[PDB]
DNA sequence: TGAGCGGCCTCGGCACCATGTGACTTA
DNA sequence: TAAGTCACATGGTGCCGAGGCCGCTCA
């Protein structure tokens, strides 16, 4: 379940998206010193698994609130349809007083 | 679904000359048949002086449909008082050509047909009567559905009909004996006896014969093509002065 | 003022101003229900005299006429 | 709402083609229709915004209806009441 | 509960808009301008058909359905563990006792309903037990005193009729 | 559409706990009738009954039901009790 | 409703003489459009046998006029 | 939280509440706007007695149905009516306009297979009705008593879900099902319906009623007939039904009266005028006839279709018009079952047969039971000379 | 003179039996 | 090749809700 939000996160990271070459590539433009382009690409897989890993304990923490809430609910409907044992004897002392 | 409207003729006008007149006129010609029918063939429907005359006029141009096949019936018996009746299927509009050169070529009074109660009744027994090849007459049995419209003060029983299966009309036959004219001796009696209701008195718009015809009171419509010898005979007892 | 029934099993009526609505069987009462709620009036004496109500009619009338007084 | 046409629109627009050429519609065709008329319109307005003489018979030569002048005013002669087809071969 | 709209705003909201923003942000103080504005542009340029709201929703469907598969288990597990006596087991009138009265107290129907009552921590089992008991004492000695009181008043009956 | 979906699954097991219920009834029914009263311990002046109740389905109940309306008759009605609790005397005495 | 009637709906849409005349050719090119349609819908249910027309049918004929146009 | 309260508006159109509106009669308009404004208020601004006073100007005004319809579709609830209003109008209708309803009875058997005779407590069945049918769909019902019937009238409105349509937020309504309750008859009326909603409605009026033993509704007729006062007198619990026709004589009593009476009255005494029935076969052989004689045999007419001499009260109208029944005769000639199928149509059945039975065409000696109205609005076969009904 | 209810009635959608013909088999 | 069984596709009778105009109709 939680492998389809991983899948989600991980396909749209810039270093996953974009190789190091293609970084590279792209960036002849400015700079052509690959010392530079290779602390830039240090500091880029830095920030994004850094935020990789702030997302999975943001989307663990909506799972496990959602997860606990609708269980709630579920746990409230099924106490809902049955029958707890003490209001059943203390309806039976009601009736045992109305039969003396 | 063939419905035959039926005139009368005032008199016995002999068609196997003449009929050149009506090719010129329509620019076609016509496949006029003569045959000499004998209907009362049993004994008790009468021995002498059952012999008719059928013509059977055909505007035959092609066969697909009434369209084109707009036919012509005619019976003839000269020892009556009224001698000829027609009867014409299809929807063509030459067929009132027909009758228009009818009547100026040969001075004939002709009136539409309405049948009564009885006519119906006698009309639903011919039409089951079927002449074999072999010249013996087999009765046929149709599930029949006697259909009444009656008029009634506000309305209050606009129609009523009275369905009667195949197997319980000859039933009823064979209950009464062997006879000839099914729906006239055992049908109509065993209603009469049993819900009180004489068919013949109350008012009948039709009768239904499942899959062969259903006759009204003033038109037959029929899904065989033709009509038999036993149906055109009442109808040539009916208009009788 | 009361309400019949076709076949008078299914009443309601009025005492002083409490609506006692009954269920009665063949000649005997299987059923009673006091409904008006007065704030001098409780529940639990409604329930006594619901069950004490129960009965025959002859029996009904005689304990009825007994508690208005 | 507004922009839409009824149903009964397309009855009394289309019924007597349906009945001289024998044309069966039901409910649900008739819905289709009447949201397919949107489209059409959509479609005309697209290819033909505004009016003016030589594109409009271009574009009908275009559309694969017509060939000529001759087809647009016997077309015309088809679709219109006497008076607004003498109107149309004055205007063409 | 609506659990698809809290799934799917918390999608649009956290995943997509925070994703955005904090990649601009962080592309743009990474140093510097036109790097962050290429790098941006190629990373739009490869994302294509998958940032897309149909994307969204086709996920936000399927975890539904991960979730929906998950709540038929849970709620097998949770319908076939019954913990006390349910309900459409006992009479209308012990049902009708339970979540308040609708006033009528009728006496032959508690008689028939309890005389149907199911038998079964211990010391609440052993005490419903023999409540239980005790209630099918009360009805034998009411049907008992039923029939009794019926005998002497045909008896008083006759004494008075003799007395009278 | 969650909430029918419950609907429909609590209505289909209530629907095969009670085609289960009515069918093993139907076999217990079966099997008290082969093994517990048609055997050698039957009392003799039971044999009558069994025999227009399942040898050969009018004397039986007909003729009861017809003569408590003719003589407008009781019986002695049994104590109603269950899961075989028999009446105690004592206790019913001393209530 | 005459072809006027449509002519009035176009101007209606889109808000002398002789753009009336214009309308007048469009509400007859939208007529034409139609009964093209139409018997194309009629060639298509002939073809699979059908008396009377479909919605997909007459979706499959206008997408062919459509991919034509 | 999906059962409808008596505060909720629904999206309904205001020509087709302004038409209905229409046929009520002024002074059920005037009672319905004030218990409207003494329940929920409306927009209008002004005390009870105040409007009270206002409706009052109106009424010695003289003013048409017309101008307070505008009134209080315009200004009193402009927005829109709630639900209960939308129900109590055609309640309403109903009552003014009973022959425009078609009703359906279902014998309401239980068990073992002996009619349950069904007892309602109303607001409790109102209110558990309304919590079951609130499990599946948007359920609203209303329930009211007859003025003239001993019935009980119940009304529920079923609510579904909902190029660019652009917003409404609406709860459209489908139409109402009605379902009859009389006090004490096994018998249900409801409305001509059936779509799966009917069957929800009626499930669910089944689940609700019975609270002790499952109940089944087994329809009785599948041929609805018109005026709910007919079929009370038809399937209700009343003396007519199962005496009908030529016994309706029965049922009205008017021919014994009680054994503490004049025996200088009675039957036996003073007499009764008849005339010798011809039991041979003269009625196909057959003017003028003698006033005295025909007048007999015009009551004879009128005491086999009606039950009485004088007739339960043109005169050919009987105590209840049928549409459409069908028998279905069946007899023995001879070991062949011979079946004979009479289906009938009409606004009056028995009637019409009487007028046709005045003109001799049919034989009134010979006219059977079951033609003649007896076990009415039934159509069933005739095996054996016994009427048993279908199904 | 003007609004107005009620029988009429036809549209047409649905429901069901009825029906004629080609395809296929039997003799 | 005459006759039979078959599903199939169209014909058709009956039914009914919607709605419209009519038909007086009465103030």
């Amino acid at each position: 379940s939680e492998q389809l939000l991983h899948n989600y996160v991980s396909d749209s990271l810039l270093t996953t998206l974009i190789s190091f070459q293609e970084f590279k590539q792209q960036l002849q433009s400015y700079t052509s010193d690959e010392q530079q382009l290779q602390h830039w690409y240090e500091l880029l897989q830095a920030r994004d698994a850094r935020v990789t890993s702030e997302l999975e304990a943001r989307i663990k923490q909506f799972f496990i609130t959602l997860r606990s809430r609708l269980l709630r609910f579920l746990e409230s409907e099924q106490l809902s349809h049955s029958l707890s044992l003490e209001t059943l004897i203390d309806a039976l002392y009601k009736i045992n007083d109305l039969l003396q | 679904p063939y419905t035959w409207k039926f005139l009368g003729i005032s008199k016995q006008l002999s068609l196997e000359n003449g009929i050149a007149k009506l090719n010129q006129l329509l620019n076609l010609e016509v496949d006029l048949d003569i045959q000499t029918i004998r209907v009362p063939s049993d004994p008790d429907g009468g021995t002498a002086a059952d012999e008719y005359i059928r013509y059977e006029m055909r505007l035959d141009i092609s066969n697909l449909d009434e369209g084109t096949y707009s036919k012509f019936i005619f019976l003839g018996n000269s020892k009556m008082e009224v001698p000829m009746f027609l009867c014409y299927c299809g929807t063509d509009n030459r067929n009132e050509v027909v009758l228009q050169w009818l009547k100026a070529e040969y001075g004939v009074i002709m009136w539409p047909i309405k049948f009564e109660q009885k006519t119906m009744i006698k009309l639903a027994d011919a039409s089951i009567v079927h002449v074999t090849k072999e010249n013996i007459e087999q009765i046929t049995w149709f599930s029949s559905k006697l259909y009444f419209e009656p008029e009634t003060q506000d309305k209050n029983l606009r129609q009523f009909s009275i369905e009667i299966p195949r197997e319980s009309c000859e039933g009823l036959a064979l209950g009464y004996g062997n006879t000839m004219h099914p729906y006239n001796d055992a049908i109509v009696p065993y209603i009469y006896n049993e819900t009180g209701m004489a068919v013949e008195r109350l008012p009948l718009t039709s009768v239904i014969l499942a899959g062969h015809t259903k006759i009204m009171r003033e038109s037959i419509v029929t899904s065989t093509r033709s009509l038999r010898n036993r149906v055109l005979a009442v109808v040539l007892q009916s208009i009788q002065f | 003022d009361l309400d019949l029934d076709l076949e008078s099993s299914m009443v309601s009526f009025f005492v002083k101003d409490i609506k006692v609505e009954l269920f009665v069987k063949q000649n005997e009462i299987v059923s009673c229900s006091i409904l008006d709620d007065i704030h001098d009036f409780s529940q639990n004496n409604k329930s006594k005299w619901e069950i004490a109500l129960l009965g025959s009619l002859d029996d009904l009338e005689l304990k009825l006429n007994h508690s208005f007084a | 709402s507004i922009k839409p046409l009824q149903i009964m629109d397309l009855k009394h627009l289309t019924r007597q083609f349906l009945n001289e050429n024998r044309i069966i519609l039901p409910k649900q065709t008739w819905s289709t229709i009447q949201e397919e008329s949107l489209n059409i319109m959509d479609f005309l307005k697209q290819k033909i915004g505004t009016l003016q003489k030589q594109e409009l018979v271009d574009s009908f030569i275009d559309m694969g209806i017509i060939n000529n002048v001759d087809d647009m005013f016997e077309l015309a002669h088809e679709l219109l009441p006497l008076e607004l087809q003498s109107r149309i071969e004055s205007y063409l | 509960t609506d659990t698809y709209n809290s799934i799917s705003n918390f999608i649009e909201n956290e995943l997509t808009a925070l994703l955005s923003s904090d990649d601009y942000l962080m592309d743009d103080l990474a140093g510097p301008n036109e790097v962050c504005r290429l790098l941006k542009a190629q990373v739009i340029e490869k994302r294509k058909d998958a940032m897309s709201r149909g994307k969204q929703d086709l996920l936000s469907k399927e975890i539904y359905d991960n979730e929906s598969e998950l709540r038929a288990s849970q709620s097998q597990q949770i319908m076939e563990l019954v913990g006390d006596i349910p309900k459409y087991s006992l009479g209308s009138e012990l049902r009708n006792r339970v979540e308040g009265e609708p006033q009528s107290t009728s006496i032959e129907r508690l008689i028939e309903d309890v005389l149907k009552l199911p038998q079964m921590d211990l010391k609440v089992l052993s005490e419903y037990s023999n409540l239980r008991k005790d209630l099918i004492l009360k009805c034998q000695a009411l049907q008992i005193g039923e029939s009794k009181l019926s005998d002497i008043l045909s008896q008083t009956n006759s004494i008075n009729s003799l007395t009278t | 559409n969650e909430r029918l979906e419950a609907i429909l699954s609590r209505e289909q097991n209530l629907l095969e706990e009670t085609r289960k219920l009515c069918m093993n009834l139907k076999t217990n029914n079966k099997k008290r009738l082969t093994e517990k009263l048609i055997q050698k311990d039957l009392h003799p002046v039971l044999n009558k009954a069994m025999e227009y109740t399942y040898g050969l389905e009018p004397d039986g109940p007909v003729t009861f039901r017809n003569d408590s309306h003719e003589l407008n008759l009781m019986l002695n009605d049994p104590i109603k009790s269950t899961a075989d609790v028999r009446l105690d005397k004592e206790e019913v005495l001393s209530l | 409703m005459d072809t006027e009637a449509l002519a009035n709906y176009l101007l209606r849409q889109l808000s002398s003489s002789q753009e009336y005349n214009k309308k007048l050719l469009l509400a007859c090119g939208f007529q034409a459009i139609l009964r093209k349609i139409l018997l194309d819908a009629r060639t298509r249910a002939t073809a699979e046998g059908l008396r009377e027309v479909y919605p997909y049918h007459i979706e499959a004929a206008t997408q062919a006029f459509l991919d034509s146009q | 939280e999906l059962r409808l309260e008596d505060n909720y508006v629904p999206t309904s159109d205001t020509l087709v509440v302004f038409k209905q509106l229409m046929k009520l009669p002024v002074t059920v308009l005037y009672d319905l706007t004030l218990s409207w404004f003494a329940k929920f208020g409306g927009s209008f601004d002004g005390d009870i007695y105040l409007l009270t006073e206002t409706l009052d100007l109106l009424i010695e005004k003289g003013v048409r149905r017309n101008v307070i319809v505008n009134r209080i579709l315009y200004v009193y609830w402009p927005d829109g009516l709630n639900v209960f209003q939308l129900a109590e109008i055609d309640c309403h209708l109903m009552i003014s306009k009973p022959e425009k309803f078609k009703w359906l009875p279902s014998k309401a058997l239980r068990g073992d297979g002996k009619p349950y005779v069904v007892k309602l407590q109303p607001a409790k069945f109102i209110e558990n009705l309304q919590t079951d049918l609130a499990k599946i769909y948007h359920c609203h019902v209303y329930m009211f008593k007859h003025p003239s019937l001993p019935v009980l009238i119940t009304r529920i409105q079923l609510f579904d879900s909902n190029l660019d349509k652009f917003q409404g937020k609406p709860l459209i309504s489908r139409r109402p099902y009605y379902v009859a309750f009389p006090l004490n008859s096994p018998i249900i009326f409801h409305s001509v319906d059936k779509d799966i909603y009917a069957r929800l409605v009626l499930q669910s009026i089944s689940r609700t009623i019975s609270e002790r033993e499952t109940i089944i509704f087994k329809p009785v007729q599948k041929i609805p007939v018109k005026s709910i006062h007919n079929i009370m007198t038809l399937l209700g619990p009343s003396r007519f039904a199962e005496s009908m026709g030529p016994w309706e004589c029965y049922a009205s009593a008017n021919f014994e009266r009680s054994p503490l009476h004049d025996y200088k009255k009675h039957q036996g005494l003073t007499g009764k005028k008849v005339m010798v029935r011809e039991f041979d076969d003269s009625f196909l052989n057959d003017g003028k006839e003698e006033p005295e004689i025909r007048r007999l045999r015009l009551e004879k007419n009128m005491i086999k279709f009606k039950g009485s001499a004088n007739g339960v009260m043109s005169r050919y109208s009987s105590l209840v018009p049928i549409e459409k029944v069908g028998f279905t005769l069946k007899n023995e000639i001879n070991s062949r079952i011979i079946t004979i199928k009479l289906k009938f149509n009409g606004n009056d059945i028995f009637g019409g047969l009487h007028e046709l039975c005045d003109k001799n065409l049919i034989n009134i000696d010979k006219v059977p039971g079951w033609l003649a109205g007896e076990n009415g609005s039934f159509s069933g076969t005739i095996m054996n000379g016994d009427f048993q009904r279908e199904q």
